[PDB]
């Protein structure tokens, strides 16, 4: 700790406040994570368990690199690469322009290789959202905040009431689903995708009833056809407003006749049937990925 | 699902040789023995019982107590200690909601405090520099359900059942891997069940043959016919349970064609 210049706050994601700080004596910048231990009420809380476990796991080009924990009595310190900013930022100022596609392939690319490397290694990140998509000067894109992080050597059960976020949780976990699988990773991914080709949320709900009616209005309602079992779910009602498909040309307008196949392949809404991580990075669609870097 | 079986079996492998606790281990600690540590995982599926906890959790908590009795001297009179943060962190990691550390300090009955159990969970994960993302005989054993035709349940419980059974006794099972355990726990429930055997499948899979799993097989299968009698009874009362057929209800078989 002796070492590290706290240069600027960039604030937090889940639990712990985030800093820019230089190593004195390399002088490499990196972002601590700094964590309060309640030494007498609950530890080391089980975001930081996981994120560490976890992470220290995971090397790739694309998920965030966890350089050194720093692990005094009073105080835990995660000491990250640096990155300059994340992906929501980025399409609140790229906004009104749009982020240029060629930038968007580059991105969902190399957010497919992240997901298809966590989910080869037997974890789940669960809460993809922009925010947690970090960019740096050179064209890079990378996952990051583990805090909800799950390993899946065994099935993971979901939580009866998500503290997990909204406008990108998958269908399935709205009907009440009781497992989680690398599915709801692929299903927030190409609602990330969609927003940042169309340039807002493609579901942005405000309530799970409400979630899962932006999305069937959009994707159509279900049936045992498309998606063997829905009727028969916790959380399903044979009084849901009977919705049509809607022509993807119509939801994501920008976008080609290869970019709409893949989005919609993300978006089965059949856990079983929707497309893996390792499948996408095969898709035509990737046939002319560059690597640009952003006006950041 | 299956893009990534494969993968995942393959990774599994890898860690768990990784994740693997010093096998004499228990001869170097002065003052502990296989039998206290039979009665702190005997306790241990307990407490597990009692707050609802997943079996996942209890997998988890062994391989930390046996990496950390690995490298760390302990006093009968901290081994509980030792487990008691075992658990909570085994909690932290895998449950959705962890029991809080009162009530981890409240089940060992206040025989140590709030801030002995958070002193102690900091030490464990010192040790284990933070390595928590263990394989168990549990993860093997779910892998391998998925190559059972049909799927019978009462194989499922006997087999969860003889791998837990292999938890309590450091005795013979340090030896094995996590998923050699989980491949004699398989046959064994199999077998036992119907008379069918570890599965081709599963040979072509895991790359051992029945021949492979033979010593393990025949400890497990003397742990198995002496259960009744061995002086910790807590998994098999709790696989009692109609949640789990009553599997430890059935009879061993007495011999094996092996
Ligand atoms: C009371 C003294 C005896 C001799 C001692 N027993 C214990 O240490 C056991 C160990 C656990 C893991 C079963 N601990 C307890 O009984 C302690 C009492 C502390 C000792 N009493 C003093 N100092 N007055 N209490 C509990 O573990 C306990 N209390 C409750 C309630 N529960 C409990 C149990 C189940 C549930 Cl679901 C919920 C709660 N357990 C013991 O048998 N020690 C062993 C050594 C040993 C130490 C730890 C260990 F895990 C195994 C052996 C020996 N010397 O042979």
């Amino acid at each position: 700790m002796e070492n590290f210049q706290k240069v600027e706050k960039i604030g937090e994601g889940t639990y712990g406040v985030v800093y820019k700080a230089r190593n004195k004596l390399t002088g490499e910048v990196v972002a601590l994570k700094k964590i309060r231990l309640d030494t007498e009420t609950e530890g080391v809380p089980s975001t930081a368990i996981r994120e560490i476990s976890l992470l220290k796991e995971l090397n790739h080009p694309n998920i965030v690199k966890l350089l050194d924990v720093i692990h005094t009595e009073n105080k835990l310190y995660l000491v990250f690469e640096f990155l300059h900013q994340d992906l929501k930022k980025f399409m609140d100022a790229s906004a009104l322009t749009g982020i240029p596609l060629p930038l968007i392939k580059s991105y969902l690319f190399q957010l497919l290789q992240g997901l298809a490397f966590c989910h080869s290694h037997r974890v789940l990140h669960r809460d993809l959202k922009p925010q947690n998509l970090l960019i740096n000067t050179e064209g890079a894109i990378k996952l990051a905040d583990f805090g909800l992080a799950r390993a899946f050597g065994v099935p993971v059960r979901t939580y009866t009431h998500e503290v997990v976020t909204l406008w990108y949780r998958a269908p399935e976990i709205l009907l009440g689903c009781k497992y989680y699988s690398t599915a709801v990773d692929i299903w927030s991914l190409g609602c990330i995708f969609a927003e940042m080709v169309t340039r807002r949320a493609l579901f942005p709900g405000d309530s799970e009833i409400d979630q899962l009616f932006r999305i069937f209005r959009t994707l159509g309602t279900p049936d045992e056809v498309v998606w063997p079992g829905v009727t028969s779910m916790p959380d399903y009602k044979p009084s849901f407003p009977k919705w049509a498909r809607q022509d993807f040309s119509k939801v994501v307008p920008p976008l080609d006749e290869d970019g709409r196949s893949l989005l919609s392949q993300m978006l089965h809404y059949d856990p079983n049937k929707r497309i893996s991580a390792k499948a996408a990075l095969a898709h035509p669609f990737f046939q002319d990925v560059t690597k640009p870097v952003p006006h950041l | 699902v299956p893009d990534y079986h494969e993968d995942i079996h393959t990774y599994l492998r890898e860690m768990e040789v990784k994740c693997k606790p010093k096998v004499g281990y228990m001869k170097k600690q002065p003052d502990i023995t296989n039998s206290m540590r039979a009665i702190l995982v005997d306790w241990l599926v307990e407490v597990g019982e009692e707050y609802k906890l997943q079996n996942e959790t209890l997998h988890l908590a062994v391989n930390y107590i046996d990496r950390f009795l690995s490298s760390m001297s302990v006093l009968r009179g901290k081994l509980q200690l030792v487990g008691t943060a075992a658990m909570l962190l085994a909690s932290k990691f895998e449950e959705i909601y962890p029991p809080e550390v009162a009530e981890f300090v409240y089940i060992t009955d206040d025989t140590y405090t709030k801030k002995q159990v958070l002193r102690m969970e900091h030490l464990v994960l010192k040790v284990l520099t933070f390595d928590l993302a263990a394989p168990t005989v549990n993860q093997f054993l779910t892998q391998y359900f998925l190559h059972q035709q049909p799927a019978n349940c009462k194989v499922e419980s006997l087999a969860m059942f003889l791998g837990e059974l292999s938890l309590i006794d450091a005795d013979p099972y340090l030896k094995y891997l996590p998923s050699v355990i989980a491949g004699a726990a398989f046959h064994l429930a199999l077998y036992t069940v119907t008379g069918q055997s570890w599965p081709e499948s599963l040979i072509r899979k895991t790359g051992y043959t029945l021949e492979s799993l033979k010593p393990c097989l025949m400890d497990l299968h003397q742990t198995y016919l002496k259960a009744p009698q061995h002086a910790q009874q807590s998994i098999r009362e709790k696989y009692k349970n109609s949640k789990y057929h009553g599997v430890s209800l059935l009879n061993p078989p007495e011999t094996l064609n092996l």
